[PDB]
C-alpha cells in the first residue's frame, strides 16, 4: 500500500444563481472543492460579475484607506473575531456606504483640522503681533 | 638524506590552496554583490534570498583553508620529498578546484538573482545550479585530502 | 547596561554552552584519570603514568575555572535581558 | 566478502576490490600476480558482465 | 468583505445557463470531498431561501487533474521540498512518505555529528516551543518564516544526526568511550620484544600490529574510540566510510 | 575483550523486532500510516549504518598509529 | 586590449629567446650542452606523477564548471518566461558534473599507485619508475585535458538547447544526442589513460 493522490472528478453541477451564490458561501469555507473556468473566452465584462467586483474594489480600497489612517494613528483595535461568521447579504452595499461616509468624513476632518490648525497658528502669531 | 628543496614544494601547496580558493570565492562574491545591488532596488525582500551564492563562495574559500592547515600542520624540516609532492599536489587541486567552482558561483549567482526577481521560480534552479558547482568545489577538497595518506 | 536584549540572551546561551562543555570536559578527565589524551603535555614526556593523572587534574581545574567565568557572565546576562 | 574473509594474515599483497571490480568491466584474468577474493572469481566475473 | 469578493471571483468562473437563471460549474473532487460536498451543498442550499436541490452529476469521462496531497503539520514541509522539484503525476507514487526518513538519514551520514545533532534539535526546539507566539504573530522575515516552518524537519535531521555521530564516536571530535575498547592489549605489546620503547618513543610513533596473537576483538558499538587519536584514522576511518557511502 | 557475534544478536534484533513486529503496535489515528513508515524505514536504514560499522571493523589489517605519550598512558590505563 | 598585448609580448619574447639560445648552442658546437635527457632524468618523476594527478582532477572539474554557467545562464535567462525548462534542461549540468565525475575517478585510480621509492642516484635506478612517472603523468594529462574541453562543449550546447526548448518543447529530446557524443568524448581519454596505466608499477 503506498501513498498515493486524491482524485478530482470531472462532474458538473446545475443551479440557480441564488442557490450558487449560498453554495459557493458554504463551498469556500468549506475549503474543499477545485472549480474550473467554464468561459476561458469570456472576460470580466463578459461574465457580468464586474458590477460586484468593482463595487468589492471600491469598498475595499476606502476601507484600506481609513484602514490606513487608523494605524497612523496607532489604535488599539484588536480585530478578535466574528470574522469567522462571513455573511454575504447583498445590504453590504449600503454597509460599504455607511463606511464611505465616515471615510468622507474623516478626510472632512482632517481636511478642516489642517485647515483650522493653520488658522490657529496665524492667529498665534497675531497674540504675539499685538 | 633528504634531497634538499624537499620542503619548498610543500609550502607552495598550503599557500596554493588557500590564495586560489580565495580567488574563486572572492570573484564569486564580486559578481554576486553586482547583481544583488542591482536588483534589491526594486525588490527588497529578496535581499536576504539573493545572499546564498556569496555564502556557496564562502563555503570555497573554507575549502582551501581546510588543505592550506592541513598541509601547514603537515610541514617538518626532513621531508622526504615523495610527500612533499603530495601536498603541493593536494594544495594545487583544491586551489584550481576551488578556484573554477567560485567562477561558476560568481557567474551564475548574477544571472541567477537577476532571473529570480523577474521570476521567482528560478530560485530552486538558481540554487541547484550553484549546489553542483559546490559539489565539483568539494571534489577538489577531497583529493586533496586523499594525497595526505598516499 | 542593557545591550540590546536580543544579545544578552545570547550571552546566556554561550553562557550555559560554557558552564555545561567545560564542566564535562573536566569530569572526562577526572573520571579517565581517557582517548583524547589532551591535557597539554610536556615533550620530554617520562615513563611516569602518574605524571597523566595529575595532568588530568589540572585540566579539571582549569576547566572549572572556565565555567565560573562563564557563570558570571551568564548571571551578569540573566539580569539584562529579564530587566530589558 | 573481503571484510570477513581475509584477516591481517594476508594483509601482504591482500585483493584490492578496485583492482578486482576494473579488472572484472574489462575481463582481466591474470593468471598470477595478483591474489583472488575466492577460488573460481575471475569465471563469476565474466559471467556477470 | 475579503470573503464577498472571493466569493464574487469564483461566482464569475462559471457558465451561465440559458434556459434558467442557473449555473453549471465544474469541480474536481475525490469522492470523499463529494460526498462531504453533498452534505455541504444541503447546508448551503438550506441557508438560502429557495433551498434548490442543485443537482451535481458525476462526469465518468476522466480529465487530467491537479495532484492533490494531504498533508498536515508536520509532513507538510516535506512535500513541499518534494514539490520543489515537481509536481508529481497524477497517482504517482509520492516520495514524500519516504522523504520523512530517506532525507534526514542522508543528512545525518552527511553530518554525522554527535555534538552538533544535539545543538541543532535544541535549535528546532526553540522554534517549536514558540510555536504558539510565532504562528500568531507577524513574520516579515521569510528566513525565519522558512526556517520555522521546517522546523519540525530539522529536528529530525539533528536527531538522526545524533544516532550516526554516536556510531561515528565524534562529538565535537570527542569520543564515546563505553569502557568498551579493547582492540589492543598494550601490556602484551611491551613483552613482544618491546622494551623500554617510550625512550626512541620521543622520536617515532609506531603503529600497532594486527594478529599478534593478543589483539583483536571488535568495539562494542561504533568504530573503536582509540582510532579518534590515531594518526591513521585517516585510513582505516576513511576507507570504512567510503565503502559505506557507495553501499 | 569482545565477540562480534553478540553486538549483531542485540543490535540486529532490537532494529529488526521494530521493523517487522512493529507496525503491530501502532496507533489507530490518521498519522498510522506515517509512523508504521517511520518504524519501518528507521530500522532498516539504522541497522544497516551501525551494521556497517561494527562489521567492517572486523579482521582488521592493522591497528592504530599512536602518538608516543598515549601509547605509554594505556599501558595502565585499558 | 592592454592583457592580449601583454600576454603576446611574453609569448613572443619567450619562445624567441629560445630560439635564440638553442641556435646559439649549436652554433658554438656545445657538447650537447643542453641536454634532454638530463632535465628527464634529473627532475624528480615525484613531480610528474603527482602533476599529472593534480592536473586529471583540477582540468575535469574546470571543463564540468566552464559549462555549468555556460548553461545555468542561459537556463535562468530563458527561463524568465519559460520556466518549464529547469525540469528537463538540468540534465545538461548533469552531463557536465558526468565529465568531472570521468576524471575523478581516474585522479584516484592513478593516484592509489603512487609509492615512494626509496631512490638516490638516478643511475640504474628506477628504470621502471621513471617509465611509470611519465606515463602516470601523461595519463592524468590526457583524461584531464579531455574533460576540459568536454566540459566546454557540453555548455555551449545545453545553451542551445536551452534557448531552443524555451520556445519548442519538442527539440529538448532530440538535442540531447549531441551532448551524449560529447561525453562520449570525455570517455575516449579516459579508455586510453587507463591503457597508458594499465601496466605500471611505483616503488
Amino acid at each position: 500500500e503506498l501513498f498515493r493522490s486524491e482524485e478530482m472528478t470531472l462532474a458538473q453541477l446545475f443551479l440557480q444563481s441564488e442557490a450558487a451564490y449560498c453554495c459557493v458561501s458554504e463551498l469556500e469555507e468549506l475549503g474543499k472543492v477545485q472549480f474550473r473556468d467554464l468561459n476561458p473566452d469570456v472576460n470580466v465584462f463578459q461574465r457580468k460579475f464586474v458590477n460586484e467586483v468593482r463595487r468589492c474594489e471600491e469598498m475595499d480600497r476606502k476601507l484600506r484607506f481609513v484602514e490606513k489612517e487608523i494605524r497612523k494613528a496607532n489604535i488599539p483595535i484588536m480585530d478578535t473575531g466574528e470574522n469567522p461568521e462571513v455573511p454575504f447579504p447583498r445590504d453590504m452595499i449600503d454597509l460599504e456606504a455607511n463606511f464611505e461616509k465616515i471615510e468622507n468624513e474623516l478626510k472632512e476632518i482632517n481636511t478642516n483640522q489642517e485647515a483650522l490648525k493653520r488658522n490657529f497658528l496665524e492667529l498665534t502669531e497675531l497674540k504675539f503681533i499685538l | 638524506n633528504n634531497p634538499e628543496y624537499s620542503s619548498f614544494f610543500g609550502v607552495m601547496g598550503a599557500s596554493s590552496a588557500m590564495v586560489f580558493s580565495a580567488m574563486g570565492a572572492a570573484y564569486g562574491t564580486a559578481k554576486s554583490g553586482t547583481g544583488i545591488a542591482a536588483m534589491s532596488v526594486m525588490r527588497p525582500e529578496l535581499i536576504m534570498k539573493s545572499i546564498i551564492p556569496v555564502v556557496m563562495a564562502g563555503i570555497i574559500a573554507i575549502y582551501g583553508l581546510v588543505v592550506a592547515v592541513l598541509i601547514a600542520n603537515s610541514l617538518t624540516d626532513g621531508i622526504t620529498l615523495y610527500r612533499s609532492f603530495l601536498q603541493l599536489g593536494a594544495g594545487l587541486s583544491v586551489g584550481l578546484s576551488g578556484l573554477a567552482a567560485g567562477f561558476a558561483i560568481g557567474i551564475v549567482g548574477d544571472a541567477g538573482v537577476r532571473g529570480t526577481a523577474q521570476q521567482p521560480r528560478l530560485f530552486v534552479g538558481m540554487i541547484l545550479i550553484l549546489i553542483f558547482a559546490e559539489v565539483l568545489g568539494l571534489y577538489g577538497l577531497i583529493v586533496a585530502l586523499i594525497l595526505s595518506t598516499k | 547596561l542593557c545591550c540590546g536584549p536580543k544579545l544578552a540572551a545570547c550571552g546566556i546561551v554561550l553562557s550555559a554552552w560554557g558552564v555545561i562543555m567545560l564542566i564535562m570536559l573536566g569530569i572526562f578527565f577526572n573520571v579517565h584519570s581517557l582517548i583524547e589524551d589532551v591535557p597539554f603535555t610536556e615533550k620530554d614526556f617520562e615513563n611516569g603514568p602518574q605524571n597523566i593523572y595529575n595532568l588530568y587534574e589540572q585540566v579539571s581545574y582549569n576547566c572549572f575555572i572556565a565555567a565560573g567565568l562563564y557563570l558570571l557572565l551568564g548571571g551578569f546576562s540573566f539580569c539584562q535581558v529579564r530587566l530589558n | 566478502y573481503k571484510w570477513t574473509a581475509y584477516d591481517a594474515h594476508s594483509s601482504r599483497n591482500a585483493p584490492s576490490l578496485l583492482i578486482h571490480f576494473i579488472n572484472m568491466f574489462l575481463f582481466s584474468y591474470p593468471e598470477s600476480g595478483n591474489a583472488m577474493l575466492y577460488s573460481g572469481q575471475k569465471g563469476i566475473q565474466c559471467f556477470l558482465i | 468583505v475579503r470573503k464577498m469578493k472571493a466569493i464574487y471571483h469564483t461566482l464569475n468562473l462559471c457558465n451561465i445557463d440559458v434556459t434558467q437563471k442557473c449555473l453549471i460549474a465544474e469541480v474536481w473532487c475525490p469522492v470523499t470531498d463529494l460526498d462531504s460536498i453533498q452534505f455541504a451543498l444541503r447546508r448551503g442550499t438550506e441557508h438560502s431561501g429557495s433551498t434548490v436541490p442543485s443537482i451535481l452529476n458525476r462526469m465518468q469521462t476522466n480529465q487530467t487533474p491537479p495532484t492533490y496531497n494531504k498533508t498536515n503539520k508536520f509532513t507538510h514541509g516535506f512535500q513541499n521540498i518534494v514539490d520543489a522539484y515537481g509536481i508529481g503525476t497524477y497517482r504517482e507514487i509520492n516520495p514524500a512518505p519516504y522523504t520523512v526518513i530517506t532525507f534526514p538519514f542522508l543528512f545525518a551520514v552527511m553530518f554525522g555529528d554527535f555534538g552538533h545533532g544535539i545543538l541543532m534539535t535544541l535549535f528546532a526546539v526553540w522554534m517549536v516551543l514558540r510555536e504558539s507566539r510565532i504562528l500568531s504573530q507577524k513574520n516579515e522575515n521569510e528566513m525565519f518564516s522558512m526556517v520555522f516552518s521546517g522546523r519540525y524537519i530539522i529536528l529530525l535531521m539533528g536527531l538522526f544526526s545524533i544516532y550516526t555521530g554516536l556510531i561515528y564516536n565524534d562529538c565535537f571530535s570527542k569520543s564515546l568511550n563505553i569502557f568498551g575498547s579493547s582492540w589492543s592489549v598494550r601490556p602484551m605489546f611491551t613483552i613482544g620484544n618491546w622494551t623500554e620503547e617510550t625512550l626512541l618513543g620521543s622520536s617515532v610513533l609506531q603503529l600497532n600490529p594486527a594478529i599478534p596473537g593478543v589483539f583483536g576483538g571488535p568495539y562494542p558499538f561504533g568504530i573503536d574510540p582509540i582510532w579518534n587519536i590515531a594518526t591513521n584514522k585517516l585510513t582505516f576511518l576513511n576507507s570504512f566510510k567510503m565503502k559505506m557511502s557507495v553501499i | 575483550a569482545h565477540s562480534f557475534a553478540l553486538p549483531v544478536i542485540i543490535f540486529t534484533t532490537f532494529w529488526g523486532l521494530i521493523g517487522i513486529a512493529g507496525p503491530w503496535f501502532v496507533p489507530k489515528g490518521p498519522n498510522r500510516g506515517v509512523i508504521i513508515t517511520m518504524l519501518v524505514a528507521t530500522a532498516v536504514c539504522c541497522y544497516l549504518f551501525w551494521l556497517i560499522a561494527i562489521l567492517a571493523q572486523l579482521n582488521p589489517l592493522f591497528g592504530p598509529q599512536l602518538k608516543n605519550e598515549t601509547i605509554w598512558y594505556v599501558r595502565f590505563l585499558w | 586590449t592592454g592583457l592580449e598585448l601583454l600576454y603576446l609580448g611574453i609569448f613572443v619574447a619567450f619562445w624567441a629567446c629560445m630560439i635564440v639560445v638553442g641556435i646559439c648552442y649549436t652554433i658554438f658546437d656545445l657538447g650537447f650542452r643542453f641536454d634532454v635527457a638530463w632535465f628527464l632524468t634529473e627532475t624528480s618523476p615525484f613531480m610528474w606523477s603527482n602533476l599529472g594527478i593534480g592536473l586529471a582532477i583540477s582540468l575535469s572539474v574546470v571543463g564540468a564548471a566552464w559549462g555549468i554557467y555556460i548553461t545555468g545562464s542561459s537556463i535562468i535567462g530563458g527561463g524568465v518566461k519559460a520556466p518549464r525548462i529547469k525540469t528537463k534542461n538540468l540534465v545538461s549540468i548533469i552531463f557536465c558534473e558526468a565529465v568531472a565525475i570521468y576524471g575523478i575517478i581516474m585522479a584516484i585510480v592513478i593516484s592509489n599507485m603512487a609509492e615512494p621509492f626509496s631512490a638516490t642516484d638516478p643511475k640504474a635506478i628506477g628504470h621502471r619508475n621513471y617509465h611509470a612517472g611519465y606515463s602516470m603523468f601523461g595519463a592524468g594529462l590526457t583524461v584531464g585535458l579531455s574533460n576540459l574541453f568536454c566540459g566546454v562543449c557540453v555548455g555551449i550546447v545545453g545553451s542551445g538547447a536551452a534557448l531552443a526548448d524555451a520556445q519548442n518543447p519538442s527539440l529538448f529530446v532530440k538535442i540531447l544526442i549531441v551532448e551524449i557524443f560529447g561525453s562520449a568524448i570525455g570517455l575516449f581519454g579516459v579508455i586510453v589513460a587507463i591503457l597508458q596505466t594499465s601496466r605500471v608499477k611505483m616503488g
